[PDB]
RNA sequence: AAUCCAUGACCAAAGAAUCGUCACAAAUCGAAGCUUACAAAAUGGAGUAAAAUUUUGUUUACUCAGUAAUAUGCUUUGGGUUGAAAGUCUCCCACCAAUUCGUAUGCGGAAAACGUAAUGAGAUUUAAAAAAAUUGUUUAAAUCAACUCAUUAAGGAGGAUGCCCUUGGGUAUUCUGCUUCUUGACCUGGUACCUCUAUUGCAGGGUACUGGUGUUUUCUUCGGUACUGGAUUCCGUUUGUAUGGAAUCUAAACCAUAGUUAUGACGAUUGCUCUUUCCCGUGCUGGAUCGAGUAACCCAAUGGAGCUUACUAUUCUUGGUCCAUGGAUU
RNA sequence: AAACACAAA
C-alpha cells in the first residue's frame, strides 16, 4: 500500500555474528517501487544514520537529500483548500481529479490512511491571484466517494512522479527554463492583447515547450495528523510565497510545533524523549546548565530555595532536607538508583527501614547518601556512562518484564503515559510523580467523588495526607495547562513494575518548588 | 475483532460551522448552555437566523434536554429534525506476528439516526 | 498615571407596607410590587444632598471629608430608579455603608436602597444593567400567561 | 447562598394570641427578604425564662409553618425554620431542655446578668448566644468565658437590625458590637436581621460593609455568615431528627 | 612591598515563592477553556418470563453497554511577560539574477543612532563635546576606569620564534603566497543583424563591439507585478483548453497561556538582613526563643530586537575591583 | 489614562 508511517528508529550494529541495538529516535520511512526507500528524520541524528548506512554500502546505493529536496507541513481543516487554490495542473490526471474532491472534505480524520497525491504542477509565480477551485458539487459529497477513493488509485503516475523526483536528471531538467519575475511580468503585459477580445484573462497559458514542469508530492501523516508536501529545494520558495499569500494562513514555529505535538497526545524528540541517547544527553545538559545559570544569576533572597522546604515528605530524613531529586532538571539517575536501593531492601527483608567500600545498607538514608555521593563524584566528569531509563513496551509481551552490589548497572523500564488532573491544581515541567499509599486510599477516592461545603460549593481546604519519600515512580516532562479539555495535562513516564503494583490508576503529582500533592489518573500512550 | 471508528464527513462552507454546536457525549450541560448563548448572540453578526445543535448517539438525550431548556426558559422557537448519518469504520479481515494497528483495513458503512435542533432568536 | 475609579450601582425598592390588604405570593407579582415606580420628587441633586447629609450624620466630619472628594452621581433617571455613583477604590465601603444606612427621603418615606453591582468602569456596569433588565423580562413573560 | 436566622415573631408570651395584621406584616417582611435576595429563613420567637412552659409536645410551637407558610414555600421557593431564644436572668424555674430542643430547631439564649453568662457558658445546650444590643450589655464581656464557649461550638450572634430602629441606641449598639468583636477575637461571629417591618431590610453588600467598618475582616464576614450559619442549621436539624 | 580589618568611590547581576476564601439557571475587579456530534444497542441489536396459536407469527411484563453520567457548576492564570511597563530614539512586520542601497569589507546578526574584540592617537591650542533621542549631577583632562574617531576580508599550505614536551605532536604570533569568479555606476553618438506598422529611404524596441566626463547643481523617498472577508446563480466542455467567463447582495477581516482606564479584599506558611540569648568542634545558606523591616522607579493598550535613561541611606539585597585613605605584623 | 505626529509647545 506504500503508506507513510512514523515509527521509532534504532541503531543496528553487527560486526561478526553479534547484534546489539541502541535506542536511536524517530524516523519516517516510505517505499516506492518496492526498491526506492526514502528515510527522513532529524539532521543531528541524520548524520549518524548516514554514517551507519555508508559503512555498509557494498550492495546498496545511497543518495543524500539535504539541499535538493524540501518538505513543508500543513495543519488544520482548510489547509487543503488553500494548497489547492495555489496548485494547478499542467495536464489532465486522475490524481488531481481526486485531490479536487478531497479539498472539499474539510475533515482530515474522515479520510483513510492511504492518501498520496502526486503530479506535475505549474510554477506558483505563473498565477496572479490564488483563484479558488470549482465549488458546485459541495452538497453531493457522501461516503461512497471516500469508499471508492480506496479502490480507484493511479499508481502509475504516482510512481512516475516519484521516480522523476528521485532521479537527479529529471530534477535538474526541471530547472531548464526558469522564467524570471520580469519574464512573467512581460508575458502578463502582452496577454492584454490577445485574439479573443471578449474576456479579460489576468493569467498566462501553459506551454509544453518553453515552460518547466515541476514534480510535487503530497502525503498525509496519521500520528502527527498533518499534510506534508515535498517539492525540490529551489522550487519551495515560489510555493511558500503563494501559500502564505492566503489570508487564513500563519507561519508555525518549532515552539508551536512542540505545543501542537503535546496537545493531542504526542511527544517531541529532544525535549520529551528521555530514553534515547542524544536526545536525553542534550536535554539533561542544556536544561540543567540553563536553569543553573538562571539560578546562580539571581542573588540570595531572590530565588526559590529548593534547599529549605519543610514538610515535603512525612518523617523527614536528614539527607537532603529540601528537594529529593535535582533542583533544576528532571533527573532519572537518582530515580533509578533510589528504586534499585528500595528493591534491594525488599530483596533483603519484607519490610523497609527509614532511619536508624560498600556498607550494609539498612535504611533509606543509606541509599540517599549513595545517590548524593554519586552526584558528588559526577560533579567533575561526564554522566550517562550506560543509560538511566530504557523503554520496553514490546519486550514485556515478547518474553517478560524481569526485575554483586552496583545500584547503577541495570536500568529501569518506563512507559509513556498521560496523567490528567481531575481536581484543583496546575502542573509544570520537571514535575514529580508519586504513587498513592495504602492507608489513605479512601480519602483520595472520596475527594475524587466529591466533598462539598454546607454552602454547596466544593471543599478542598482540608489537611492533606502527606505521603512518604519512597513512592516516586515518575517525572513529568511536558507540564502545560491543557486548553482542549479545560484542565491540567501532565505528560510523564512511570515505571511498569509500579504500574502493575497499584490496583488503581490514581497517582499524585507534585511540583519542584510547591509542597502540594494533586490527584489524577493516567492513560497509556503508545509512542 | 479489532475495529476503529472515524468521525462522520462534515462539509460546512464558512458559516454553517460557526452557528452550530456539536454536542459530544462528554460535553457538560452548562458549557453547552454558555456556547449556545454565545452563538445566539453572535448569529446576527454572522448574518444568519438560527443556531444548529447537532448530536448523535448517546448525546441525543441531553441535546433534546438543551432544546427543551430554551423551549420554555427563554421562549424561543425550536425546530427538531431527524436525519441519518453514515460513518465509516475500519475493520480487520482475516486473510506472522504483526502489530494490531498495522493490519488489513477495510471500510464499512454504518447508519445512525440523529437529531438536528434549530433555535431562533 | 490613572485615577482609580469605582462606580456603584444602586436601586430604590419600595416595600409594599400595607397590612390591611392581602397580597399575591409569586416571583413576578412581588417584583412588580417592589419595582412599581419612583415618585415625581426624585432627582440627582435631591439624592446627592440626602446621601451627603447621611454621610456626615453617620460617619462624621473626617468621614465625610475623605469621602466627598470624588462623590458624584454620573447617570440616574427616575423612570427605572437606577443610579451610578462614582467614588474612589478606597471609600467604596464608606459609600456602600452610607447607602445601606439611608433612612428616607425628606418628603418621601418607606423605601430601601439596594447596592447591586460595584465595578471600576462604566462599560461593565452598563453590560450588567442590560443583563439584569433582560432577566427581569423573563419572569414577566412567564407570569403573564 | 445567604442565611437569615433572626426574624422575630410578633408574640412574647403564650397567653397573647396573634392577630391577622401581625401575620400580614411578617409575610411582607419575608417577601421583602426574598426580594432583596436570600436562601434560608429562620424566624425567631422570643419567650421569657420565668414563663411557664406548657406540658405538651404538639403545642410548643405557635408557628405552624406547614399550614401558614407551606404555601409560600411552594410558590416563592424558600424554606422556613423554627428558632427560640431564652431570656435568662436567674437560675430558677428551669432545668428543662430535652423537650424544648426536640420541638424547635435552633435554641438560643439571652443573658442579662453576670450569672446568666456563666449559666450560658456552662450548662446550656445552645448554639448561638445573643445580647441586648439596643440597651447596655450586662456587665462586661471577657475572653475567659467567651473563649470557653466558642471552643466548644457556641457562636455569638449580632443583630444589625436593632441599629435601624432609632438614633440614640445606635451608640450603644456600636459600643456593644465593637466590644463583642474585640472579645470574641473574630472567629465565631454570626449575623442576623432582627427586623419585624419590611422598611428595615438590607442586602449583603451593605451589611458586609457595615460589619467590616465595625471591626470585622472581609474574609471572616463571608466565611462566618455563610458556612457557620449553614452549619448551625445543619446541627439544629441533626438535633431535631437524631 | 605582602596579608588582614573598617570606611568611601566606581563597574556588573537579579526584582522570592506556595495555599485557601468572596450570594443569585449566571457571576465576578476581570479573562480564557471544557464542540472534529456514536456505548460498533441501525447488516431492520442480543435474550429471558406468561397467554393463545397444530412451530412460525402476534400482544403484554423485564435484562444487558456499570470504567455509567451527575443541571450556571467546574480548572487556569492577570499590572518588570528571560527588568525598566517609562522615553518628542532606530528598524522588521509583500516580492523582484536587480534604475530594487547585487554591501564577499574585524566578528555575530534579516536589518538596526546595533553588541563586542586588537593596536595607535586625541581635548573649545581639537576630526569632533565647552566659556536625532535621552539625562538632577550628565566623557576624560596623577595613574587606572569611561566616551569619540582612525586601521585589521573568509578558508587551506610552507618557514621562523615562545611554552608542555625534547622521535614526535599540540597552541599563539609574524613574512611570501594560491583558492574563494552571475560578461552589471548611470547616460550620449556611430556601425552591424532581426521583428511590427502588412513594397522601400525612413519612424520605435532588443542584443554584440568601440570612444568619451558627458551641465547625473531634484547631494534625502520618484522602478516592475499582485481584488487577501462571506453566500448563491447562469453558461461552455472528449472539435480545442480539463477547467475557464461573467453576474446579484452584505460588510467584515475580531485576533493575546494579562489584554483596553480591569488586573481586587484580607488570612496563613517558608525563606531573606541586623540586633539581646544557650549547646556540641573552632566552623559549617548548624538549630531554637525577645524584637524591627519586604524596598524604590514606578505602571501595560498590537507584537519582537537594539540603545539610552530612572531605582535599591535605620526607605529588602548580592559579587568583585581600587599606583583611595585609616590601624597592626613581617 | 494609555497609545500615536517631518504636529504643537
Ligand atoms: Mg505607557
Ligand atoms: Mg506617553
Ligand atoms: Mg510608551
Amino acid at each position: 500500500g506504500q503508506v507513510l508511517f512514523q515509527g521509532l528508529i534504532y541503531s543496528f550494529n553487527e560486526e561478526n555474528g553479534e547484534d546489539s541495538t541502541k535506542p536511536l529516535g524517530p524516523c519516517d520511512v516510505f517505499w516506492v517501487q518496492k526498491d526506492t526507500a526514502i528515510i527522513r528524520l532529524h539532521p543531528s541524528i541524520y548524520t549518524q544514520v548516514f554514517n551507519i548506512l555508508l559503512q555498509h554500502k557494498e550492495k546498496l546505493t545511497v543518495q543524500d537529500c539535504r539541499y535538493s529536496l524540501a518538505s513543508v507541513t500543513l495543519k488544520g481543516a482548510k489547509a487543503l483548500e488553500s494548497l489547492a487554490s495555489c496548485l494547478r495542473s499542467t495536464e489532465y490526471s486522475k490524481s488531481f481529479e481526486q485531490f479536487k474532491m478531497v479539498s472539499m472534505i474539510t475533515d482530515h480524520n474522515a479520510l483513510p490512511q492511504r492518501c498520496t497525491f502526486a503530479f506535475e504542477a505549474i510554477d506558483p509565480r505563473h498565477l496572479a491571484a490564488p483563484k479558488k477551485l470549482n465549488d458546485s458539487q459541495r452538497k453531493t459529497v457522501n461516503s461512497d466517494d471516500i469508499l471508492s477513493l480506496h479502490e480507484n488509485y493511479p499508481q502509475d503516475e504516482i510512481n512516475a512522479v516519484f521516480n522523476e523526483l528521485c532521479d537527479p536528471e529529471s530534477r535538474t531538467q526541471s530547472y531548464n527554463n526558469q522564467n524570471t519575475l520580469k519574464e512573467i511580468s512581460a508575458r502578463r503585459y502582452k496577454l492584454l492583447t490577445a485574439t479573443p477580445n471578449s474576456i479579460n484573462k489576468t493569467t498566462v497559458p501553459f506551454k509544453e515547450s518553453d515552460d518547466p514542469s515541476i514534480p510535487l508530492v503530497i502525503i498525509r501523516r496519521l500520528k502527527t495528523r498533518d499534510w506534508i508536501v515535498v517539492l525540490p529545494w529551489f522550487w519551495l520558495l515560489p510555493l511558500w510565497h503563494l501559500l502564505n499569500r492566503i489570508p487564513r494562513m500563519y507561519h508555525i514555529g518549532l515552539r508551536q510545533f512542540q505545543q501542537i505535538q503535546y496537545e493531542n497526545k504526542q511527544l517531541y524528540f529532544p525535549d520529551d524523549y528521555p530514553f534515547t541517547q542524544l536526545g536525553y544527553i542534550e536535554n539533561s545538559f542544556y536544561k540543567k546548565e540553563a536553569s543553573k545559570t538562571k539560578w546562580d544569576r539571581k542573588p540570595m533572597g531572590k530565588r526559590i530555595n529548593f534547599e529549605k522546604i519543610k514538610d515535603i515528605h512525612n518523617t523527614k530524613l536528614p539527607a537532603y532536607s529540601g528537594e529529593i531529586g535535582d533542583f533544576f532538571s528532571s533527573d532519572w539517575r537518582f530515580l533509578q538508583i533510589l528504586r534499585n536501593g528500595i528493591d534491594y531492601l525488599q530483596r533483603n527483608d519484607k519490610t523497609l527501614e527509614l532511619m536508624d567500600g560498600v556498607r550494609d545498607i539498612n535504611c533509606v538514608n543509606d541509599v540517599l547518601e549513595f545517590c548524593k555521593d554519586y552526584e558528588a563524584k559526577t560533579k567533575a566528569m561526564s554522566l550517562s556512562i550506560e543509560e538511566n531509563i530504557p523503554v520496553a513496551l514490546c519486550k514485556n509481551r515478547k518474553c517478560q518484564f524481569r526485575t554483586s552490589f552496583s545500584l547503577t548497572f541495570f536500568p529501569r523500564c518506563i512507559i509513556a503515559v498521560s496523567c490528567t488532573l481531575l481536581e484543583r491544581g496546575h502542573p509544570k515541567d520537571n514535575a514529580r510523580i508519586y504513587q498513592v499509599p495504602e492507608k489513605d486510599l479512601e480519602h483520595w477516592l472520596q475527594l475524587a467523588k466529591g466533598v462539598y461545603r454546607p454552602n454547596g460549593r466544593k471543599d478542598h481546604d482540608l489537611k492533606i495526607p502527606l505521603p512518604e519519600v519512597h513512592d516516586l515512580i515518575g517525572f513529568i516532562t511536558s507540564g502545560t495547562y491543557h486548553l482542549n479539555c479545560g484542565n491540567g495535562m501532565g505528560i510523564g513516564f512511570i515505571d511498569h513494575h509500579a504500574a502493575i503494583r497499584q490496583p488503581t490508576r490514581y497517582v499524585l503529582i507534585r511540583n519542584v518548588g510547591t509542597n502540594t500533592y494533586r490527584l489524577g489518573e493516567w492513560s497509556k500512550i503508545s509512542v | 475483532k479489532r475495529v476503529t471508528k472515524h468521525p462522520s464527513l462534515k462539509t460546512l462552507t464558512h458559516k454553517q460551522i460557526h452557528t452550530t454546536i456539536f454536542v459530544k457525549s462528554t460535553t457538560p450541560y452548562v458549557s453547552a448552555l454558555k456556547r449556545i448563548n454565545k452563538f445566539l448572540d453572535s448569529v446576527h453578526k454572522q448574518g444568519s437566523s438560527y443556531v444548529a445543535v447537532l448530536g448523535m448517539g448517546k448525546a441525543v438525550e441531553k441535546t433534546l434536554a438543551l432544546g427543551c431548556h430554551f423551549q420554555d426558559q427563554k421562549n424561543k422557537k425550536i425546530e427538531v429534525y431527524t436525519k441519518t448519518i453514515e460513518v465509516l469504520d475500519e475493520v480487520i479481515t482475516e486473510g506472522s506476528d504483526v502489530e494490531d494497528d498495522d493490519k488489513e483495513t477495510q471500510l464499512k458503512k454504518r447508519a445512525v439516526s440523529g437529531v438536528e435542533l434549530r433555535i431562533y432568536v | 498615571v490613572r485615577l482609580k475609579s469605582r462606580y456603584i450601582l444602586f436601586e430604590i425598592i419600595f416595600p409594599p407596607t400595607d397590612t390591611n390588604v392581602e397580597e399575591s405570593v409569586s416571583k413576578a407579582d412581588i417584583l412588580l410590587s417592589h419595582h412599581r415606580a419612583s415618585p415625581a420628587d426624585v432627582s440627582i441633586k435631591s439624592i446627592l444632598q440626602e446621601i451627603r447629609r447621611s454621610l456626615s450624620l453617620n460617619l462624621g466630619d473626617y468621614g465625610s471629608a475623605k469621602c466627598n472628594s470624588l462623590l458624584q452621581l454620573k447617570y440616574f433617571s427616575n423612570k427605572t430608579s437606577t443610579g451610578i455613583i462614582r467614588c474612589h477604590r478606597e471609600d467604596c465601603d464608606l459609600v456602600i455603608m452610607a447607602l445601606m444606612l439611608m433612612s428616607k427621603i425628606g418628603d418621601v418615606d418607606g423605601l430601601i436602597v439596594n447596592p447591586v453591582k460595584v465595578s471600576g468602569t462604566i462599560k461593565k456596569i452598563e453590560q450588567f444593567a442590560m443583563r439584569r433588565n433582560s432577566k427581569i423580562l423573563n419572569i414577566i413573560k412567564c407570569s403573564q400567561s | 447562598m445567604l442565611v437569615d436566622l433572626n426574624v422575630p415573631w410578633p408574640q412574647n408570651s403564650y397567653a397573647d394570641k396573634v392577630t391577622s395584621q401581625a401575620v400580614n406584616n411578617l409575610i411582607k417582611t419575608l417577601s421583602t427578604l426574598h426580594m432583596l435576595g436570600y436562601t434560608h429563613i429562620a424566624i425567631n420567637f422570643t419567650v421569657n425564662h420565668s414563663e411557664k412552659f406548657p406540658n405538651d409536645v404538639k403545642l410548643l410551637n405557635p408557628i405552624d409553618i406547614k399550614r401558614r407558610f407551606g404555601e409560600l414555600m411552594d410558590r416563592t421557593g424558600l424554606k422556613l425554620y423554627s428558632r427560640i431564644t431564652l431570656i435568662i436572668d436567674d437560675p430558677s424555674k428551669g432545668q428543662s431542655l430535652s423537650k424544648i430542643s426536640q420541638a424547635f430547631d435552633i435554641v438560643a439564649a439571652l443573658p442579662i446578668s453576670e450569672k446568666g453568662l456563666t449559666l450560658s457558658t456552662t450548662n446550656l445546650d445552645i448554639d448561638l448566644l445573643t445580647f441586648q444590643y439596643g440597651s447596655r450589655l450586662p456587665t462586661f464581656l471577657k475572653h475567659k468565658s467567651i473563649c470557653s464557649c466558642v471552643n466548644r461550638g457556641v457562636k455569638l450572634e449580632i443583630v444589625y437590625g436593632y441599629a435601624l430602629r432609632d438614633v440614640q441606641a445606635r451608640r450603644q449598639f456600636v459600643s456593644n458590637v465593637r466590644s463583642v468583636i474585640r472579645s470574641s477575637r473574630s472567629r465565631g461571629i454570626v449575623i442576623g436581621s432582627g427586623a419585624m417591618s419590611p422598611l428595615e431590610c438590607r442586602n449583603i453588600l451593605g451589611v458586609t460593609s457595615l460589619i467590616k467598618n465595625l471591626g470585622l475582616p472581609s474574609d471572616r464576614c463571608s466565611k462566618a455568615m455563610g458556612d457557620l450559619a449553614s452549619l448551625v442549621l445543619l446541627n439544629g436539624r441533626l438535633r431535631n431528627k437524631s
